């Protein structure tokens, strides 16, 4: 029989491994084997536990084995996951070997406001091509910004909850304390002055003036009640750029309910502005519901 | 190989063979012979070669009586074999044989594209008549086959059903199947009589600008402009069918897809469906930019005072629309005001 | 195989050889004294005064020692082995510990153990030294080598889906899958977890990889258990070529270079081999002077009277065809000669299946037939089993 960790077929031999490492985007045609039998080694991305098998099976979701001759798979680390290419190739648009297309799959595909006035439904466009986690034929892929990955062992990259924001880089960031830094697999808790009522969000969008937070990650807008106003300038949710699919440009908004003033009501909730007392009618304290 | 009919041959229609002979090593004479799967209609004789060499040489069948009417269907092996000498039995050097698949001409395939099968997204609008002239046939599958590519391959048996009486049609419904080509296609739905192997029953074929034709819905574009957009339910929004502009942009060889728009108001039910305008059924779409009708002007007012969705989609066959462009209209109210 | 990892406990182990003077397996066991010194000066402080035997071979008694006695981990360890009769190798083990990275020299000696004494230098020659390569040890990697690890009780939004069933593989897509074939694209704001069907070849239970068959069997895009091909025949995988562009729906991973796509895989072997097996990964030549037909389970013996050359000359024999061996199969299975020859007049074959013994080279050695002379005084009328 063969050795473990090899393999023999009738109909091909030979290894295919690393389709992501070359720049073209092509696999080599290797053909190393162990000198004793001469059983074919298993191609980069699988294993072969038992001695005897013609097919030597893919690894599974979750691992990786970058080396030919893997006995078994390793479980990717606690920050990265397992998606085949890489990072920075899984997060590009642009093309640049025109024949192969290679480095230009389009995994993300993120939900994000577009750059300008204008909000179009998910940014990148057209199906995902590229999508396998089982062949992994290099090492764990960092995580997708919106994302994260807690244990070890993680078959798909599981998505930050409702709340929360997983920035894509520590420094590529918007609202972030300065005592800490994102290492992908812990998502940070979105800052006061922000709603979060979807996954998967690199960043949290800032509350329209209106509407004011004041908690620590709260999926929702927190309703400002009558008898207050919340009036704030820099309150725009971030602008995913085009060009490399990141926010930016996020400013939080009103914390505070911050009431109306003596002599100025508000009797409709909602609201940024406080509307003055009607002529017959006194407002005696700040924050009066009506007059 | 078959040099008569493209098509599988049937019974009646008799077929011709084309076989080249060449060898690299000697330039000598030798003696061919065909066998025919059914050896009771003929059994050729040994006819002479010339030089060889190389190069193949135009033989066999230049302007012979080597085609052969067969009788039952099914594969059929035929034999060509060469011989040394001309007398029996000589020394066969080489006997190559090939099989030829007879069909029968009584049964009949018809291939039905609902609508216009999207690129990537899995097109279900597929159905396949069966008329068997036979008074009683046994049971039958079909097999899907995309394209003539070498990538694309025969799909699973689908046991079609059995057609047991009459000459009359039997519909069977044809499994999910992806394209990706984003092109023109050439799509076969092959029978079988029994599940594994068998025998070929029928080929259909797309015949003639049958095609199933593969289509991009993001390369369509289509422009909408109708009338403005933040004004009240007074104001009427006026659509201009010169000015909204259907476009392909991809081929020029695609299929016509008629037009319908909606304004998305209770009030009034949706567009009747049309074609773009100048443009008449079984024709190309434009793949210039060209106006839904040749000269209309609508002007609609809106009853409620909500946002209303204009939408203008392209349907073909089934209604699943491949190109929806939308626009939003906000309607107000409180503007205004009498003293 | 140099360099061992800096902190992680290493194992070491030598291996002894007695070189033909292998002890009888009718004798007593025999014993040497492996000892060794890894060069770190961690344990007893400092390193050993010299390199000779004399200091070497009292450095501790390690044989037994249990991992919590603060010496499993001692730079310079004696341990003792025994051969067994009947064997001629041994090996020797010794845990090191490594508390800081630099360059170490371990030094290696081995003594002949008799009656609880240590002798000499078992190699020969006094004082000799087999000096390990000099290594520096690099970092310890951490990575579990275990199975597919799932998270227990996960919010996710809505398609999201930690664990697809079976015949089903994951993919972490934006686009609306149903069941493995697809809806709608870009249907879901951000990307999410669908499930895909799988490629004809391929079979999947537990779904997270998406596994092809063994060679044996064969599959449908859809199965929970691959099938089994049938007993005589070959479940050849038709090659599946690549994607060109990298924006085209993959069949598949990259290595997967071939897939066994339907029963239509299943070919059944040409005349003259037979496949008993229902793996059937290879057809296998009927033996000398059997004689198979079409896919055949079982060869069938040659009948008296007659031996297994080619069947040319005759009418109607049972040899495969060009078609069944190089347009289903290629060049791995050959034309073999499938028939049985009468010998002719004044010989005869009394026993059955003996096939025509062949020659690689013609020119030197001829090749004949394995009839007899039919002794004199007797004739035989062509094929014949018994000369009259």
């Amino acid at each position: 029989k063969c050795p473990p960790g090899t393999y023999r077929n009738t109909w091909f031999s030979g290894q295919l491994g690393s389709p992501f490492i070359t720049a073209d985007g092509v696999p080599v045609a290797t053909t190393l084997t162990e000198l004793g039998s001469g059983c074919s080694q298993c191609p980069p991305g699988t294993y072969a536990p038992t001695f005897g098998m013609s097919v030597c099976l893919p690894c599974p979701a979750g691992t990786f084995a970058s080396a030919p001759g893997a006995t078994a798979c390793q479980q990717c680390k606690p920050g990265t996951n397992s998606l085949m290419g890489d990072r920075t190739q899984q997060m590009a648009l642009v093309v640049t070997n025109a024949a192969n297309d290679f480095p230009a799959l389009r995994a993300y595909t993120i939900s994000g406001m577009v750059a300008g006035p204008a909000y179009a439904k998910p940014i990148v466009t057209g199906p995902d091509t590229n999508f396998f986690m089982a062949g992994k034929s290099e090492t764990c892929s960092t995580n997708l910004p919106g994302y994260y990955t807690d244990v070890d062992g993680l078959p798909i990259q599981l998505p930050c909850k409702p709340g929360t924001f997983m920035p894509f880089d520590t420094a590529t960031a918007n609202l972030l304390d300065t005592g800490l830094t994102v290492d992908g697999t812990q998502c940070y808790t979105c800052q006061t002055g922000t709603f979060n009522d979807e996954f998967s969000q690199p960043v949290c969008k800032a509350c329209w003036s209106g509407s004011f937070a004041s908690k620590r990650g709260l999926p929702t807008c927190e309703i400002a009640q009558p008898g207050t106003f919340t009036n704030v300038a820099a309150a725009a949710n971030a602008t995913f750029n085009t060009a490399t699919l990141i926010p930016t440009g996020l400013v939080k908004g009103a914390q505070a309910p911050t009431p109306c003033g003596m002599g100025y009501f508000q009797s409709s909730a909602e609201t940024t502005t406080c509307t003055a007392c009607a002529v017959g009618t006194y407002a005696d304290q700040a924050g009066l519901a009506a007059c | 190989d078959k040099l008569g009919p493209t098509v599988n041959p049937t019974t009646s229609d008799a077929v011709t063979f084309t076989a080249t002979v060449a060898s690299p090593d000697s330039t000598t004479a030798v003696f061919f012979t065909l066998d025919y799967g059914d050896g009771v209609t003929a059994e050729t004789t040994r006819t002479t070669t010339g030089a060889l060499s190389t190069t193949p040489t135009a033989n066999l069948v230049s302007a012979g009586t080597y085609t052969v009417t067969y009788a039952s269907i099914g594969t059929k092996f035929v034999t060509l074999r060469l011989y040394d000498s001309a007398v029996a039995p000589g020394v066969l050097l080489a006997s190559k044989t090939v099989p030829i698949y007879v069909e029968d001409s009584t049964l009949t395939a018809t291939l039905l594209q609902s609508g216009v099968p999207r690129l990537n997204l899995a097109f279900s609008g597929f159905k396949g008549r069966v008329s068997s002239s036979t008074a009683n046939r046994a049971d039958m599958w079909a097999t899907i086959q995309l394209d003539t590519a070498p990538g694309v391959f025969e799909s699973s048996r689908i046991f079609i059903g059995i057609a047991p009486t009459a000459s009359t049609n039997y519909d069977f419904v044809i499994p999910d199947q992806v394209y990706n080509l984003e092109g023109a296609k050439t799509t076969v739905l092959r029978i079988y009589d029994a599940p594994v192997g068998g025998t070929l029953l029928r080929t259909f074929t797309p015949a003639a600008a049958n095609a199933v034709y593969v289509v991009d819905p993001s390369k369509y574009v289509l422009t909408l402009t109708v009338g403005p957009t933040s004004v009240t339910t007074a104001d009427q929004v006026t659509f201009t069918q010169t000015t909204t502009e259907v476009s392909y942009s991809a081929s020029a060889t695609s299929p016509i897809l008629q037009w319908r728009f909606n304004w998305d108001d209770p009030s009034v039910v949706e567009t009747p469906l049309a074609y773009p305008d100048a443009l008449t059924a079984a024709s190309n779409f434009p793949t210039t930019a060209t106006a839904v009708s040749s000269a209309a002007a609508s002007t609609f007012r809106y009853t409620s005072t909500g946002s209303k969705n204009a939408r203008l989609r392209l349907y073909d066959g089934a209604n699943n629309v491949i190109a929806e462009k939308i626009v939003v209209i906000t309607v107000s109210n409180a503007g205004y005001t009498l003293a | 195989p140099t360099t061992p990892y800096t902190n992680i406990p290493t194992y070491f182990t030598f291996t002894l050889l007695r070189d033909p003077p292998v002890p009888p397996s009718a004798s007593s066991g025999v014993q040497f004294a492996c000892a060794l010194y890894t060069g770190q000066n961690v344990n007893p402080a400092s390193a050993p005064s010299a390199i000779t035997d004399a200091v070497y071979k009292t450095f501790t008694d390690v044989t037994t020692a249990v991992a919590t006695d603060a010496n499993y981990f001692a730079d310079q360890q004696l341990r003792v082995v025994t051969m067994a009769p009947g064997t001629g190798r041994v090996s020797c083990t010794f845990p090191t510990l490594y508390a800081a990275a630099g360059p170490f020299s371990p030094k290696f000696f081995v003594f002949e153990y008799a009656s609880s004494t240590v002798g000499a230098n078992a190699l020969a020659v006094a004082d000799t030294v087999t000096s390990l390569t000099s290594f520096t040890t690099q970092a310890a990697p951490t990575f579990i080598t275990g199975p597919t690890n799932v998270p227990q009780r996960v919010p996710l939004p809505k398609g999201f889906r930690t664990t697809c069933f079976d015949g089903y593989e994951l993919i972490f897509s934006n686009d609306n899958y149903t069941n493995g074939v697809r809806v709608a694209v870009d249907a879901y704001p951000y990307p999410v977890g669908q499930c895909r069907k799988c490629p004809g070849g391929t079979a999947t239970m537990d779904g997270y990889r998406c596994i092809p068959c063994p060679s044996g069997y064969w599959s449908n895009e859809g199965a929970r258990e691959c099938t089994a091909c049938p007993a005589g025949t070959i479940a050849k995988p038709a090659a599946l070529t690549a994607r060109a562009k990298y924006s085209i729906d993959p069949t598949t991973y990259h290595f997967v270079t071939h897939l066994a796509m339907g029963p239509e895989s299943c070919k059944k072997c040409p005349k003259g081999y037979f496949q008993p097996n229902i793996a059937g990964t290879v057809c296998l030549p009927c033996p000398s002077g059997f004689v198979s037909t079409s896919g055949a389970t079982g060869c069938t013996a040659c009948s008296e009277g007659t031996y297994h050359t080619d069947g040319v000359g005759t009418t109607t024999p049972g040899e495969a065809t060009s078609l069944d061996t190089t347009d289903t199969f290629g060049s791995i299975y050959p034309i073999i000669p499938n028939t049985c020859r009468q010998c002719p007049a004044n010989t005869y074959l009394p026993l059955r299946g003996q096939a025509a013994i062949a020659s690689m080279n013609l020119a030197a050695v001829s090749s004949a037939t394995p009839c007899r002379p039919c002794e004199d005084g007797t004739w035989s009328k062509a094929g014949a089993a018994g000369c009259q």
